[PDB]
């Protein structure tokens, strides 16, 4: 079943791979973040709520980084799964490119991480399992993240993850060199200006559990040159309320040596998803969001921003 | 200590060891000082081995289905361990080779042995690198597994104690601190020396093999007539190995029970004094030491005869095996020394290797089974952790400890910024109440909600080693003005002043250099300084006078931290009108909830969210006549001893008359000389000790260590109170455990082998020599080398054993004092603080215990170094000499050497009963410690410029007092919280150094001996001692009274209903320091004990601390109706209490003044006046 709907899907997204401002409004910004801001829109002609993404040209090109937009465009165009938000429309404007995507309401998860502190295994294990579906997802396409943080995970009414931010993303077969990423969340090898390939995700997820379970990332300190000598040291001190079971899947997760890393060595998604940490998570029924979540966010209409700042 | 060689050493000098040298050279002069020890390696530290380990036990849980603790071990060491092994294997082959070459060396002494003196210049060659192959191969391989074993040693202690910190309160009472000290104690030195033995049990059938190949060369078949009487002996080992560890395993029950008991009544040593129990306590441990006694002794005397099967076997496998071959054939007196060349080695392979070795395996895999299951059981489940609840809901709440549930139908809720006082008679439930709201006590029904975040004031204080700013901040931050707010605002400023060093005052464990009060008030302040939530504030109001009291609820409570939602437990109808909501429970369900009225019908902001290093300040504090004392101390012992001499001397004088005077053995003159060398060889059957010379001394060395503990006990109980706070309670635990653990089990047996070896040398040289005094001469350059080498060794040995002794009290300590604050370390959170201490303990225990092995190696290899030179040295000099005729030269000098063979392991044994005897030196300074110092008819007592210190040369707390009782008047002693109140009624008991004079009755105190002086003072101490034992023993510990006048007396107190809710009328058994009475019946049971106890005079100190007045009013009764015509002293912080006394004695700034009226009193000090509550104000005043 999931072998022969992996296959469908690496099937249709090469026939969209290879086929790639006057009807919005200014209600609000929803956080505007680098180059551009993205701004609150309101479809004249349905009533749908829309969210409005711009980017700067001239920042685009001072920036050295515009093969990310163009890839991060198309990407988002041939891209269709559950847990990641869908572009609609895609606008090319004298002074700014703008990308219209479908409106979250509940806002960021960071802002909820924040306010209540910490949460419970279960309360983690929820959204780790649909993370971990969304990389395998990706990974079977060919396709790298590369920037997951906590800050670019919305979340929908029913309270399921949904993805955002697409722009260092890369469509890649083999090994890359070029480094970019938030320092908490870099992997060893992309620190040490080597190749590197899909394992980094890996990497990204065990740090985003481990900072969920605990409130604050592991590998922190002042000045970025301290947390990259933190990060290649690869030295880690648990908080005691960690059970052994998810302690044993972050020291799997999180080792240094890429050879084996979690996620890498010979099953590619088996060695996680069959996992103790895993044994009361049923993959068929939440993928087809058949599972209560245990977190609802309170939305007071398609209009209601009071989640975000 | 900096810098360890080790890492930085070259390899050709780490082969050798020639890195320890300095710290011989410093300290071979003059004391060894702390600036000679050396950092410990990094590859050693605590920190990064622990987690190595569970690195791999948490992959274990997370993988098996059926997890084994052996197999993170093995996942960690195996490869190590088996790199050693292999080398150690080639260390034992090499030695079984020896016998080919040196038996044709000594057979080239033979003018007819035509072939083999021709060649024997290349056999003397090739034995000469054989020793320098044997010698190398065999130390580094043996410190390797030492340093092993230590490593698997530390990991799984911090294992351990990682797991201590977050047990469930269920399983606590079936842990006491006796098991774990046990647990700990039993495996601390044997473990890791014990490894090397280990490798034993797959060498020794692969050497027998070899040795039976060889002997098979020169017997044919009827060699394997040793082979079976070897394999019966080994299966009777077997059987004795058996039966000695089910005795042990028996055993191992009491121990716990007495250590315990040994802890609580070491600790409570002020409440023994006062009672004048230090004789029922001796006779409490005794009855517990007569049935281990009575187990370890019957286990020594099969560990005797599993050790005895060595020597005796030596002639019998020889001649069982060599008979039949002489008895069809003539033999060559060469083949039996040949015979016996093969047999020592032999014997030594079977009889005392493998056994060993399975012992070894036995215990070790015991040990580790029982970690294995000390790992799983329950453990406490965090509380939800949410930023954003401000409210505490607790709806539909019952629970139950394991019949009357203790809560039932229990439900309230309060918002952000409330105060709910809570309110109840003794025993209803209010402590337990906090302890459901904690999740200590997890409820049966109903739910609690609340944000997780609570700081915790407990009932009990808990003070902890250290400064009085260390322990309010409590390892946080520091900052500079929330420090000074806290300490201001609980009056404990003027506290402070007094102390010499100020804020910087060294805080024993337990705070007993402080008074009750200053202890609850550093509680209070700790519990203040923790930003939190919800505040749980358990009756800090109990040891407070009313204006102290009054002032820290109207400035702390209610004005500093009025943002906060604190919960309040107290019992004053002054607090309950400040609060907006009252909960009043009684015999466990609610009895009303609602606000007060109904009854009658930015200092604290906010706040955001160690080395595991021996700098130089940790390692400061561990900074022949002795055999003499112990031999003497026992007067059979010498007797014994005489008559081993005696034996001894006969069987020399049997064997050299045998000896001198002297078919089926060829024997000629030119081949006579291998007598000699075979009487030699088998010598170790013939001067041994059978068990009529072996059991009586076995049974006498365990008889003296029962004298030694008996002795020592009885002295700690008689020391001066100023001394007993010299000591640690880690001091006093490890002195009781394992210096008497090692007198009973370890040092007779290696006394006895001791012994053994040096009676076979000293017998082997006697003979031999006179028959031809040459052997003698020969043999001094070896003798006096082996002496010279051994004192200038132990010259430092001896100072690195102590300081390794002393390293392993700082983790007794930290493990005692860890158990007491369990509740409060899981209330603030501060599990990682006490994890770096206790592993920054470790270290400093393996800093010390690292350089004694190494020296340890150091030498065992410089004597078998000399003993190869001399070797060689001495063998190319015998085989030049042979030139072509009666080599006579080398026919006494190889014989010099045999001697030498076993001169050696005896000087080896020498070192070990040494480093043992330093557990007899530590005992014998506890012993040596100096010593403390009808008739009361009526009671008047005067006292005359009476002075008291704590300290002599130290600050006086109190002079110049002339007050004077009368007899039969009650006097009210008052004061403030601190002033020398309680060190008033205790100078009458002479526990401090005081200076005066004291006229009751009118016999001076000082005419009267202190334990008949101290007899007539009957006490209740403001530190309530309850220890482990029935409710019969702790009422009475003489059985003085039986069973009518104790229910008679019981009843009175109120504690009828209090014993007989339990299985065990009058018998149930109390545990953990009583702990399952509440806090309020300990002072009844202090009171039925002071009632029983009919003295003339009464010194109660507090005896209301806790009760509210519903219940205080027994205490008014009794006082009024069982002693009514007994004068007492009645120190008291109630007001209604100082209603019925007729002289009063208040204490203010270091002196005394009297008042014969309360009325008076009053009128001279109007901020206390203004203080007291109204209803006592209209009670005093018509
Ligand atoms: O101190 P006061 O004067 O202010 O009164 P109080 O605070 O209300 O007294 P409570 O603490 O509430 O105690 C209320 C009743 O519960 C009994 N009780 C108390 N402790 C009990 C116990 N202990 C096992 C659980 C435990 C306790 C401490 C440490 C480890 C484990 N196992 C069983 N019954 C235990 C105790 O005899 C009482 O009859
Ligand atoms: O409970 P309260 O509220 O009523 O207070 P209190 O009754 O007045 O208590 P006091 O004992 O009178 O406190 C008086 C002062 O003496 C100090 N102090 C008190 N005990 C001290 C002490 N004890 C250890 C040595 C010792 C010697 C003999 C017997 C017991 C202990 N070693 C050293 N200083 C000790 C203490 O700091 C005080 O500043
Ligand atoms: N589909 C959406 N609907 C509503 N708000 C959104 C949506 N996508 C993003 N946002 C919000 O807009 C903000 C910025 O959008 P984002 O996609 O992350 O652009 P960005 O510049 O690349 N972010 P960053 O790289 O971290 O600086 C986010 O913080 C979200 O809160
Ligand atoms: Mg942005
Ligand atoms: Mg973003
Ligand atoms: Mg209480
Ligand atoms: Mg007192």
């Amino acid at each position: 079943s999931v072998k022969e709907f992996l296959a469908k899907a690496k099937e249709d997204f090469l026939k969209k791979w290879e086929n790639p401002l006057d009807q919005f409004e200014r209600i609000k910004t929803l956080g505007t973040g680098s180059f551009g801001r993205v701004m609150l829109v309101k479809h004249m002609e349905t009533g749908n709520h829309y969210a409005m993404k711009i980017l700067d040209k001239q920042k685009v090109v001072k920036l050295k980084q515009i093969e990310h937009t163009l890839n991060e465009k198309r990407i988002l165009q041939a891209v269709n799964f559950p847990f990641l938000v869908k572009l609609e429309f895609s606008f090319k404007d004298n002074s700014n490119l703008y990308m219209v995507m479908e409106y979250v309401p509940g806002g960021e998860m960071f802002s909820h991480l924040r306010r209540i502190g910490r949460f419970s295994e279960p309360h983690a294990r929820f959204y780790a399992a649909q993370i971990v579906l969304t990389f395998e997802y990706l990974h079977s396409l060919d396709l790298i993240y590369r920037d997951l943080k906590p800050e670019n995970l919305l979340i929908d009414q029913q309270g399921y993850i949904q993805v955002t931010d697409f722009g260092f993303a890369k469509r890649v077969k083999g090994r890359t060199w070029t480094l970019c990423g938030t320092p908490e969340y870099l992997a060893p090898e992309i620190i040490l200006s080597k190749g590197y390939n899909k394992a980094v995700d890996w990497w990204a997820l065990g740090v985003l559990i481990y900072e969920m379970a605990a409130g604050y990332p592991p590998f922190f300190a002042d000045q970025p040159i301290q947390i990259y000598e933190k990060i290649v040291s690869g030295k880690v001190r648990f908080p005691s309320h960690f059970s052994s079971d998810l302690k044993d899947l972050l020291r799997n997760l999180l080792q240094v040596d890429l050879t084996k890393r979690f996620g890498n060595l010979k099953n590619g998604v088996n060695d996680i998803k069959n996992h103790k940490w895993f044994a009361t998570t049923d993959w068929i029924a939440i993928y087809q969001r058949k599972v209560e979540a245990p977190f609802i966010p309170k939305f007071k209409g398609p209009g209601d921003t009071s989640n975000f700042d | 200590m900096q810098r360890s060689p080790l890492e930085k050493a070259s390899v050709v000098s780490k082969l050798f060891f020639s890195w320890t040298r300095p710290i011989l050279r410093k300290g071979y002069r003059q004391r060894l000082e702390l600036s000679d020890i050396y950092q410990i390696p990094s590859v050693d530290s605590a920190d990064n081995l622990s987690e190595k380990l569970e690195r791999e036990w948490d992959r274990e849980l997370a993988s098996k289905k059926n997890p084994k603790l052996i197999n993170a071990l093995r996942r960690c060491f195996f490869w190590r361990f088996m790199f050693y092994g292999i080398f150690l294997y080639l260390g034992e082959v090499t030695k079984a080779v020896q016998p080919l070459l040196l038996g044709r060396i000594i057979a080239s002494y033979d003018p007819d042995n035509k072939e083999e003196r021709s060649i024997a210049i290349y056999l003397g060659i090739g034995l000469c690198l054989l020793f320098i192959v044997r010698t190398l191969l065999l130390h580094p391989a043996i410190f390797g597994l030492h340093h092993i074993g230590m490593q698997m040693r530390i990991a799984m202690f911090s294992l351990i104690y990682k797991k201590t910190l977050k047990l469930s309160s269920r399983v606590l009472d079936k842990i006491s601190i006796g098991q774990l000290v046990s647990l700990l104690s039993n495996n601390l030195n044997k473990f890791d020396e014990g490894l090397a033995l280990a490798h034993f049990v797959w060498i020794a059938p692969l050497q027998v093999a070899l040795l039976m190949g060889l002997i098979w060369e020169l017997l044919q078949a009827s060699a394997f007539c040793g082979l079976g009487f070897l394999i019966v002996l080994a299966l009777f080992q077997a059987g004795l190995g058996r039966m000695m560890m089910k005795y042990r395993d028996q055993r191992a029950g009491k121990i716990s029970e007495r250590l315990v008991i040994t802890s609580e009544m070491i600790e409570n040593i002020q409440s023994v004094k006062a009672y004048c129990w230090e004789e029922a306590m001796e006779k409490m441990i005794e009855n517990l030491r007569q049935t281990e006694l009575k187990l370890t002794r019957k286990a020594a005397y099969v560990r005797y005869f599993n050790s005895s099967a060595f020597f005796f076997s030596g002639f019998f496998v020889v001649f069982l095996s060599v008979l039949p071959y002489a008895l069809i054939k003539g033999i060559i007196l060469r083949k039996i020394f040949t015979t016996i060349s093969f047999c020592i080695v032999l014997r030594m392979a079977v009889t005392r290797q493998f056994p060993w070795a399975v012992q070894t395996w036995y215990d070790s895999l015991g040990a580790i089974n029982k970690i294995q299951d000390f790992l799983q059981k329950q453990e406490y489940k965090t509380l939800e952790y949410n930023l954003t609840t401000t409210e505490v809901v607790m709806e539909n709440v019952t629970a139950f400890w394991e019949g009357t549930p203790v809560l039932k139908d229990i439900n309230f809720k309060i918002e952000r910024g409330q105060l709910l006082a809570v309110a109840g008679s003794t025993g209803a439930g209010k402590t337990s109440l906090l302890m459901v709201i904690m999740g200590e006590l997890e409820p049966s029904e109903g739910k609690i909600k609340h944000s997780g975040r609570i700081s915790f004031c407990s009932q009990f204080s808990w003070i902890m080693p250290g400064t009085i700013k260390e322990n309010i901040i409590f390892g946080v931050s520091y900052d500079e003005y929330r420090y000074r707010s806290v300490i201001k605002a609980c009056q404990l400023e003027e506290d402070i002043s007094k102390f010499a060093e100020k804020d910087n005052i060294v805080l024993g464990e337990g705070g007993i250099t402080l008074s009750g009060g200053q202890r609850a008030r550093i509680s209070l302040a700790r519990a203040v300084y923790k930003d939190a939530d919800l505040y749980l504030l358990d009756s800090p109001f109990g040891y407070l006078d009313v204006l102290t009291e009054k002032e820290i609820f109207e400035s702390c409570v209610c004005k500093l931290m009025a943002n906060k939602t604190r919960i309040l437990v107290t019992s004053k109808m002054e607090h309950l009108k400040k609060a907006d909501k009252i909960l009043i429970l009684h015999e466990g369900s609610s009895y009303f909830y609602g606000t007060f009225s109904e009854l009658q019908n930015d200092i604290y902001s906010r706040r955001l969210s160690i080395s595991e290093e021996i700098n130089e300040e940790d390692l400061k504090e561990c900074f022949w006549n002795t055999y003499l004392r112990y031999i003497t101390v026992h007067k059979s012992l010498i007797f014994v001893l005489i008559w081993c001499l005696v034996i001894f001397l006969a069987e020399v004088a049997a064997s050299l008359v045998v000896l001198w005077l002297l078919y089926a053995v060829i024997i000629t003159s030119t081949s006579s000389y291998y007598v000699f060398y075979i009487y030699v060889g088998v010598a170790d059957t013939l001067l041994a000790m059978g068990f009529f010379r072996g059991l009586p001394l076995v049974h006498t060395l365990i008889t003296v260590s029962k004298i030694l503990h008996h002795k020592m006990l009885h002295s700690v109980l008689q020391a001066p109170m100023s001394t007993l706070n010299t000591l640690k309670a880690g001091g006093i635990l490890n002195r009781f455990s394992k210096d008497i653990a090692i007198l009973d089990d370890l040092l007779p047996l290696t006394i006895f082998d001791f012994i053994q070896l040096l009676l076979i040398v000293i017998g082997a040289i006697a003979v031999v020599a006179v028959l031809q005094p040459y052997i003698f001469v020969a043999t001094v350059p070896v003798i006096v080398a082996f002496i010279m080498l051994r004192a200038y060794f132990l010259q430092t040995s001896q100072q690195l054993k102590q300081l390794e002794s002393e390293g392993r009290s700082p983790i007794f300590t930290h493990l005692v004092t860890s158990l007491k604050g369990l509740w409060t370390l899981r209330a603030f959170g501060r599990q990682p603080y006490f994890e770096t201490l206790f592993h920054k303990a470790l270290n400093l225990h393996t800093a010390n215990w690292f350089l004694y092995l190494s020296t340890l190696r150091w030498f065992q290899m410089r004597i078998e170094m000399i003993f190869v030179i001399f070797f060689i040295a001495v063998t190319f000099i015998s085989i030049l000499t042979t030139g072509e005729g009666e080599g006579r030269v080398g026919i006494i000098l190889t014989l010099a050497m045999n001697i030498m063979s076993t001169l050696q392991w005896a000087v080896n044994s020498s070192i070990d009963v040494d480093s043992l005897m330093r557990s007899v030196s530590r005992v014998f300074k506890f012993i040596d410690m100096p010593t403390e110092g009808i008739w009361p008819s009526g009671g008047q007592m005067t006292v005359k410029d009476l002075t008291a210190k704590y300290t002599e040369g130290g600050n006086a707390i109190l002079e110049n007092i002339s007050f004077s009782i009368s007899p039969g008047q009650r006097v009210g002693l008052l004061g403030r919280t601190g002033s020398g109140k309680s060190t008033l009624l205790s100078a009458f008991l002479r526990l401090l150094n005081t200076e005066g004079e004291i006229q009751i009755d009118g016999v001076s105190w000082d005419s009267i001996t202190l334990q008949q002086w101290r007899k007539a003072f009957g006490v209740i101490p403001q530190k309530v001692f309850i220890f482990s034992g029935t409710f019969r023993k702790n009422l009475d510990p003489y059985e003085q009274w039986s069973d009518q006048e104790i229910w008679k007396v019981a009843d009175e107190v109120g504690l009828r209903s209090v014993i007989e809710q339990f299985p065990g009328k009058l018998d149930f058994v109390l545990v953990d320091g009583g702990c399952v009475l509440s806090h309020g019946h300990k002072q009844l049971m202090c009171l039925a004990r002071s009632v029983l106890s009919k003295a003339k005079i009464l010194l109660l100190d507090q005896p209301s601390a806790h009760l509210d007045p519903v219940t205080y009013q027994i205490i008014r009764r009794t006082l009024k109706q069982a002693f009514a015509d007994c004068t007492v002293i009645l120190c008291e912080h109630r007001i209604e209490a100082m209603l019925e006394c007729q002289q009063f004695l208040v204490i203010e700034e270091n002196k005394v003044r009297q008042y014969d009226s309360i009325q008076k009193l009053l009128n001279e000090r109007s901020l206390f006046r203004q203080a007291i509550s109204p209803s006592d104000r209209v009670k005093l005043f018509p």
